[PDB]
């Protein structure tokens, strides 16, 4: 199940 | 970072990123956070990716540890898998901390308030993650209770394929599936999220049809994963 | 480290890596080392995985720091390149103190002493990547001389197959190449290494010629890449 | 040119 993959900005 | 300059700090954390020092870029943002003006949009996201990294490889490295923890059920797993999992709660702690004192309150748009919401129940979700003891069922609530202040602004105020809405939602149906034990509000929640922007795509740019449809697949992945 | 078991360091720097938490099992290593005892084969490996992997990241950090730096030419592009260059020069020395005081003088059998000095020749040839004033000569020196004495030796004391003696020369060629602006001399250790290794693989089992064969293809990936 | 990947042991 995925959380958002907020490793990129 | 006091005697560093705000744009300076924003400048570095720019840097930081680029060279995948996450643990780097957090502290100056931090240090950004900390010098008391609101955060612009992009260096919203700034916090939140360094962040997100930080404890990424944190909740890895626990869960790692934790299996290997259950395998063998000397003291040293144990004594290792506490250790990674205290500096995961100081890193939740000081994320929650900064929401706190002061971008929550002083956050009145609707796009920075439940980004900060959606980042609180984010942070106690990963509490809850390694939760067991007497305050277990109060970190959930404290997840559940930011989501869901940040669901019911974002459902006034955002259109359905507003990217932080749907971020929020998936993350919320999230909490609901690994954390509520609540499969079904997970499910329920993620489609009728997926369908309500679906309805809502034509209206949108070529650049935010790609930004939401991306975001959308997320949530049909997950659905696909359930059902 | 001081309060903890030796042993326990050990275990904690075996599960650090497979966390994937290798500043962690740097300081765990640091500690065993610290205790005074030599280091077994095993032992070795886990000192050196742990410290190329910390400055592994800090290398690569630093490459993408210098070339924004290069194509910029405010202070903070210098600035923060400076910070992760004095980090990674801080943890080069501290892996130079620990075969300094005292691996390397109480290392007698080829197989330790070997390893060690290829050992402080990498640490020095990380110094030199970043290095540029009045000690950048003394620094390349000391990195040939290190690897140097770990060439007489494994020359007179390994099989030419021996995987720390094929890597050895690996990486002595590297620094003839990268850092001594020597390139025929890079390309000759290569290939009088290969050849020789593959003269001797006739002597090996099924698993040594396993592992001698696949740093075999890490000499002739760079004289692909030189020639 | 690649120096010997000691990353995994
Ligand atoms: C909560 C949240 C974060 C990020 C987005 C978004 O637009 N994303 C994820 C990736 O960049 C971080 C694309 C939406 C919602
Ligand atoms: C100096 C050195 C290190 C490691 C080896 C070896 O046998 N390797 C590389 C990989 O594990 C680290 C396979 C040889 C020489
Ligand atoms: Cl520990
Ligand atoms: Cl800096």
């Amino acid at each position: 199940a995925g959380s958002i993959p907020g490793r990129r900005s | 970072m006091g005697s560093m300059e705000r744009a300076s700090l924003i400048q570095k954390a720019k840097l930081a990123e680029q060279a995948e020092r996450y643990e780097d870029m957090a502290a100056f943002m931090k240090g950004a956070v900390e010098k008391g003006e609101e955060l612009s949009c992009e260096e919203r996201n700034l916090l939140s990716v360094a962040y997100k990294n930080v404890v990424g490889g944190q909740r890895a490295a626990w869960r790692v540890l934790s299996s290997i923890e259950q395998k063998s059920n000397g003291p040293e797993v144990r004594e290792y898998r506490e250790k990674v999992e205290t500096e995961l709660q100081g890193v939740c702690d000081t994320v929650l901390g900064l929401l706190d004192s002061h971008l929550i309150k002083e956050a009145g748009d609707a796009e920075s308030r439940v980004f900060y919401l959606k980042m609180k129940g984010d942070y106690y979700r990963y509490l809850a993650e390694v939760a067991t003891g007497d305050d277990k069922k109060r970190i959930i609530d404290s997840a559940r209770s930011a989501y869901q202040e940040a669901m019911d602004i974002s459902k006034k105020e955002m259109p359905p394929t507003n990217p932080i809405r749907l971020g929020l939602a998936l993350n919320f149906s999230v909490f609901h599936y690994e954390i509520a034990n609540s499969p079904e509000e997970a499910i329920s929640l993620a489609k009728t999220t997926f369908d309500e922007a679906m309805a809502d795509l034509h209206t949108l740019s070529e650049d935010s049809y790609k930004d939401s449809t991306l975001i959308m697949q997320l949530l049909r992945d997950n659905l696909t994963l359930w059902t």
